[PDB]
RNA sequence: AGGGCACCACCAGGAGUGGAGCCUGCGGCUUAAUUUGACUCAACACGGGGAAACUCACCAGGUCCAGACACAAUAAGGAUUGACAGAUUGAGAGCUCUUUCUUGAUUUUGUGGGUGGUGGUGCAUGGCCGUUCUUAGUUGGUGGAGUGAUUUGUCUGCUUAAUUGCGAUAACGAACGAGACCUUAACCUACUAAAUAGUGGUGCUAGCAUUUGCUGGUUAUCCACUUCUUAGAGGGACUAUCGGUUUCAAGCCGAUGGAAGUUUGAGGCAAUAACAGGUCUGUGAUGCCCUUAGACGUUCUGGGCCGCACGCGCGCUACACUGACGGAGCCAGCGAGUCUAACCUUGGCCGAGAGGUCUUGGUAAUCUUGUGAAACUCCGUCGUGCUGGGGAUAGAGCAUUGUAAUUAUUGCUCUUCAACGAGGAAUUCCUAGUAAGCGCAAGUCAUCAGCUUGCGUUGAUUACGUCCCUGCCCUUUGUACACACC
């Protein structure tokens, strides 16, 4: 009942966030991950993205 | 501010009739899953109950898990005016 | 009275030919020059931190007679309770 | 449910990595060492490697009915289509995750670092390991940070056998 | 800021006893929540009717 | 209920190859003892999911990168199976870490 | 001082960059703001930082409390809430007033205590990462020397990519690091096969020219095979063999064989010690401090990061004939992709073009997609002219995305056609499918690539050396230095 309080959030950096830490920049969107580039390196091995070469 | 009585009860009944509530760290969501009230209301009724004991709060990847304590449920029996100590709410309820 | 975008078209000394006549200051040919890091090892706080404050938190070499001879004991007692909680009683 | 295999495997890798950190936080004081999720039809069951299992199950299903209702509500599982099981970590002194949480409840409860580290290093060696190394960094009554390794045994730092043999 | 909330009795009815029957005007209408709203200046405060409210008292 | 070929395909997708080809061997071993005719484990090309990030969390240092790789291995086995005895011996011991889907067709 | 090592050093060369025009980052200047962090290598197309809103931290203005909880007043004679229209306001914010309804211990007002903060401190810190250093270095057991700190081992020489070994030996025998290991690429006419890959007949057709060449089609409307492809399990190379040299060592070089004889190519991992390297602005990592309602919280509207006398960095487009244009030939590889909703898009139609519309296939070895990609090749037109090279600037119109395109988001069609005639001082990268030319996919992405991470196409010159320059390492010497020449 308070019309004034929102704006479009349907495209761009503010439309999405990291699902861990709510950051907007550095977000990895590949394979539907929605995890920033620093939380992904924390969580690479227990997602399955191990590193070989 | 004013969160009305029919919104606070339906938060409080569900925490008695489920025993845990999850919520999201995303305000202005305005309707909780499984409760007919705002996501602002369920966070701030259960941040309120956490301060007076009664609820243990965990955050864990943006989604606000709340677990009821033992001193919490005995508050919610004199609040919601249930029969005395018959219904436990609701961990050991149906299959035990 | 006129102000804003209407006065900008009729303002004098605004525009490229006016600014090209004015020479370039020597602040445009400068850099940070290490951002005050030539004295990084020589600390600018000036503590020379005491022996007592480092020895009493981070261990002292004169107590290693007492240090490991108890840390052997609880580790052995942690073994002595881990096997005891395996399938005893 | 009409989702690609590149997406469905990654999403299950994210559901694993979320419950790893959730049960890290919620089951911290009960010796959680790992979670194991088995994707079967008609039910998924959550296997919890908790060293002291007897309080994870709580009393009479409390704290295991609760974690059942917790994971079925965040991830929106249907009621009864997920169940949680707690089985205890054997060879407990060869798990770094259970021993990093053990040293955490040494250092917060008020025990010195040299007594805590040699407590858990020589627990690892007396529990049957080839090598152990505890590195503690931070500040302890001194402003300037220092690090000290408490290494006893035998370690290999280079190559694939880091991945084969070392719990970090 | 907000209303002074005068310590009021029932308003917008004339009386009950005064010579010698009920004197209460504005015969009943279709609004249940019949009832008196806020009249400022030839307009009344529409609060209940969700879509249609066509009366300008 | 009486020994009719159903033309079923079991597709098996899994990150780890040893646990995947364990079940793709057991699907072969199950259908070589019921004497069922089968097109065997057809080894689809390995999906390699590569993600390149800068090493540093901030923007300092040399420009150094990781390649975090997920390998997806996939197989399918075609079958023509008497359904009730084969569905009895396939739904049992579902393997974790291997995703298995069973599709029938009308061909 | 001696001796080593390395195209982040040189030699011999290649290709550049520095000169020009733009693109972007930095400093500065300007500004309401032009948010900031980072300043030799290790700051500067770096923060994945290609910012119209959001991001956003900055600036000009407006909301809201999302101020938990405890205690005391205020209250049910109502503590408080939300509003119609007008004023007000960018605002269709009851923000606030006029107005008079609504509403009901959910509050209001203070004192504590919290919450929040992309606010400060990377000189309080964790974690991560950069550099030393991709260097070869590090350590204990017993024995020897020394009162001892310590030392010898762990080294004069030769070799190696390597403290890699051989050898010398008061040391002997080992451990971490190097290597082994793991991944990827190159071989397998040997196995296991497959309509989600092909090949061969033809079950079976059906075409064109013909008398078999090129085709198009069906796998209980066929059968067979695995060479090609895939991926399981294996095999292969170990410098094999033979010569030459070496202390007949360790090795190195040549030849032959071989898929491979540069650690087979290339990465991943990578010790001990650190640096006052960076990051508090990645996190609900965090101590302490600052603020907390007239906010540094959050949100809304608009601006700003892009503002332009200028200095610098990485680049993109060229100076043309080994080249531009037009036609024609026409060939890859790594990805990604939608109902857990609008993604990759074939085909048809409309349009110069951009694009539009009607359908379709695909959750993908199945469809986009043979990604019919670009350089390249051939045949034409040009003809040494700043020219038909170059396409900067600038004008006019048409589309797309988006709530919104102005300071041009981008594309399209016409026009304008700037410097630039191969670049002082200096300086970067590089030893074989490598340099370089070429473009494609992914990332961020609603739109925007002169950017990066890969990928394939085309594919040379020059050396298989050295300490000459630079940087690093070790030994000897010196020291009145050990917050260790800051
Ligand atoms: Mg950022
Ligand atoms: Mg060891
Ligand atoms: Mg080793
Ligand atoms: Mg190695
Ligand atoms: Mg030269
Ligand atoms: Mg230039
Ligand atoms: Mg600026
Ligand atoms: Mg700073
Ligand atoms: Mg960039
Ligand atoms: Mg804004
Ligand atoms: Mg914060
Ligand atoms: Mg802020
Ligand atoms: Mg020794
Ligand atoms: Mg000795
Ligand atoms: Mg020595
Ligand atoms: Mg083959
Ligand atoms: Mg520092
Ligand atoms: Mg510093
Ligand atoms: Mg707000
Ligand atoms: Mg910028
Ligand atoms: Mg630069
Ligand atoms: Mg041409
Ligand atoms: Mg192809
Ligand atoms: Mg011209
Ligand atoms: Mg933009
Ligand atoms: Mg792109």
């Amino acid at each position: 009942e308070n019309v004034w309080f929102s704006h479009p959030r349907r495209y761009g950096k503010g439309s999405r966030q990291c699902r861990v830490c709510s950051s907007h920049t550095g977000l990895i969107r590949k394979y539907g991950l929605n995890i920033c580039r620093q939380c992904f390196r924390e969580k690479a091995n227990d997602i399955g993205f191990n590193k070989f070469r | 501010m004013l969160m009305p009585k029919e919104d606070r009860n339906k938060i409080h009944q569900y925490l008695f009739q489920e025993g845990v509530v999850v919520a999201k760290k995303d305000f202005n969501q305005a309707k909780h899953e499984e409760i007919d009230t705002k996501n602002l209301y369920v966070i701030k009724a259960l941040q309120s109950l956490t301060s007076k004991g009664y609820v243990k709060t965990q955050f864990s990847w943006q989604y606000y898990y709340y677990t009821l304590t033992e001193e919490g449920v005995e508050y919610l029996r004199e609040y919601l005016n249930l029969p005395e100590h018959i219904v436990p709410g609701t961990y050991i309820q149906e299959r035990n | 009275r006129p102000s804003g975008n209407e006065g900008a078209i009729r303002d004098k000394t605004a525009g490229r030919r006016n600014n090209r006549s004015k020479d370039v200051t020597d602040s445009a040919t400068t850099k940070k020059s290490n951002t005050r890091r030539a004295t990084d090892r020589h600390s600018r706080t000036g503590k020379t931190d005491t022996k007592k404050k480092v020895n009493q938190g981070w261990g002292d070499d004169k107590k290693e007679l007492s240090a490991e001879k108890e840390a052997q004991a609880d580790a052995a007692a942690e073994i002595a309770e881990d096997a005891a909680e395996a399938e005893d009683a | 449910a009409l989702i690609s295999k590149k997406r469905k495997l990654v999403a299950d890798g994210v559901f694993y990595a979320e419950l790893n950190e959730f049960f890290t936080r919620e089951l911290a004081e009960e010796g959680y060492s790992g979670v194991e999720v088995r994707v079967t039809p008609t039910k998924t069951e959550v296997i919890i490697r908790a060293t002291r299992t007897q309080d994870v199950l709580g009393e009479n299903g409390r704290r295991i009915n609760e974690l059942t209702l917790l994971v079925q509500k965040r991830f929106k599982y249907a009621p009864g289509t997920i169940v949680l099981y707690a089985e205890r970590v054997q060879d407990r002194g060869l798990s770094a995750v259970a021993q990093a949480e053990s040293m955490k409840f040494k250092l917060l409860n008020g025990l010195a670092i040299r007594r805590a580290a040699y407590g858990v290093v020589r627990y690892v060696m007396e529990s049957g390991a080839k090598g152990c190394e505890v590195v503690v960094s931070g500040k302890l009554r001194a402003a300037r940070a220092k690090a000290m390794k408490f290494a006893d045994g035998f370690l290999i730092h280079s190559g694939q056998p880091v991945n084969d043999f070392i719990d970090t | 800021h907000k209303h002074k909330a005068v310590k009021l009795a029932v308003l917008s009815y004339y009386k009950v006893d005064a010579e010698g029957k009920v004197t209460k005007l504005r015969r009943e209408c279709s609004n249940p929540t019949g009832v008196f709203l806020a009249n400022h200046k030839d307009r009344l405060y529409c609060g209940k009717c969700h879509s249609v409210y066509k009366v300008n008292a | 209920q009486q020994q009719q070929i159903i033309k079923i395909r079991i597709t098996l997708t899994s990150t780890k190859v040893k646990q995947l080809e364990n079940v793709s061997s057991n699907i072969v071993k199950n259908a070589e003892q019921h004497n069922l005719v089968k097109k065997g484990p057809v080894r689809l090309p390995t999906k390699v999911l590569k993600i390149s990030t800068r090493k540093t969390p901030n923007g300092e240092g040399s420009k150094t990168w990781e390649t975090y790789e997920m390998r997806i291995h996939k197989r399918y086995i075609d079958l023509e199976a008497p359904v009730q005895i084969v569905k009895r011996i396939t739904q049992i011991t579902i393997e974790p870490g291997v995703d298995v889907e069973v599709v029938v067709a009308s061909n």
